[PDB]
């Protein structure tokens, strides 16, 4: 199937607190694979998968030096943002950029993009032709032209369909016995008392990996596509990830009722329902 | 323009009071980067709270995971108290064990 | 692999 590999970049300046943080982190399939920090003692590019442990010096050198560069690159970025917006020397602000290629099974390139944003809104976007850019206000109009006549859609364009798509090759080959990794998630109902002649039953599904899942509740083969209320997925923070749905329902009908867990890790959609203690 | 974070208190683990387990405390949706969380017990702050680094998502909003060591019992009460520009006084979440 | 940025 498709993969990918992206760099989320932030840059935050801090007035009266020090230089500007620089964190760039690397992801392949939406896993974190290296991370640079300029808060660090000695700040380098530093292996977040085991697979990467492989890439001798040579690569963390390099990658390394890229890094402290843009660092200081963008120290400057924040400088003249602060120019084309006007604003003073005395505030907090955030550059941040995502990069990257998503590949398909073929190795074909499906998707190339470059973000950026200022201080939380889109700044700058490359097109989906990988040609020509979209600014998304005056000040970005001013990096547009810069960057037209500069070339560089064209530089990074070649990274893209490039550098991009075949280093993600090589990571994958270290990487891909580990990325491959699925845990479905196991399920559990929990009954809770509320006024009068109603209950909830709250559907739980635990240990899952890819975050990405659906749960309903039924009553018959009816989905209960509203009244019911569920949390955000979340984090368990052993890498795996949580995910609750509840319904209220009659005192005595719980029998009545039946939960939905779809996952990609899962076959077949989950079915239970509410069982009391053994 | 700010973004107010969202917050989620939760285990680990299902809870068994007397047994170990990890309480988090989930804190995305927000902008600027900038925030301060404690993780209390019974109204104290809890010391030993560690914390993961610092991510965003599509949107460009920060995410983070706070979490602590714990055994939940039967009366102690947890909290979570987030401090962000966004917001003019801290926000404190309780954990429902049932949630 | 890192792209090496351009200036704003």
């Amino acid at each position: 199937g498709p993969h990918s590999l992206r760099y989320f970049v932030t840059a935050v300046s801090r007035p009266g607190l020090g230089e500007p943080r620089f964190i760039s982190v690397g992801y392949v399939d939406n896993t974190e694979f290296v991370r640079f920090d300029s808060d660090a003692e000695n700040p380098r590019y530093e292996p977040r998968a085991r697979w990467m442990e492989q890439e001798g010096p040579e690569y963390w050198e390099r990658e390394t030096q890229k890094a402290k560069g843009n660092e200081q690159s963008f120290r400057v970025d924040l400088r003249t943002l602060l120019g084309y917006y006007n604003q003073s020397k005395g505030g907090s602000h955030t550059i941040q950029v995502i990069s990257g290629c998503e590949v398909g099974s073929d190795g074909r390139l499906l998707r190339g993009y470059q973000q950026y944003a200022y201080d939380g809104c889109d700044y700058i976007a490359l097109n989906e032709d990988l040609k020509t850019w979209t600014a998304a206000d005056m000040a970005a109009l001013i990096t547009k032209h810069k960057w037209e006549q500069a070339g560089e859609a064209e530089r990074l364009r070649a990274y893209l369909e490039g550098t991009c798509v075949e280093w993600l090759r090589r990571y994958l080959k270290n990487g891909n016995a580990t990325l491959l990794r699925t845990d479905s998630p196991k399920a559990h109902v929990t009954h809770h008392s509320r006024p009068e002649d109603k209950v909830t039953l709250r559907c739980w599904a635990l240990g899952f990996y890819p975050a990405d899942i659906t749960l309903t509740w039924q009553l018959n083969g009816e989905e209960l596509i509203q009244d019911m209320e569920l949390v955000e997925t979340r984090p368990a923070g052993d890498g795996t990830f949580q995910k609750w749905a509840s319904v209220v329902v009659p005192l005595g009908k719980e029998q009545y009722y039946t939960c939905h867990v779809y996952h990609q890790g899962l076959p077949e959609p989950l079915t239970l329902r509410w069982e009391p203690p053994p | 323009i700010q973004k107010t974070p969202q917050i989620q208190v939760y285990s680990r683990h299902p809870p068994e009071n007397g047994k170990p387990n990890i309480l988090n405390c989930y804190v995305t949706q927000f902008h600027p980067p900038h925030i301060e969380i404690q993780m209390l017990k019974n109204g104290k702050k809890i010391p030993k709270v560690e914390m993961s680094d610092m991510s965003f998502s599509k949107d460009w909003s920060f995410y983070i995971l706070a979490h602590t060591e714990f055994t939940p019992t039967e009366t102690d009460t947890y909290a979570c108290r987030v401090k962000h520009d966004s917001m003019a006084e801290p926000k404190t979440v309780y954990w429902d064990r049932d949630m | 692999s890192q792209y090496y940025y351009n200036s704003l």
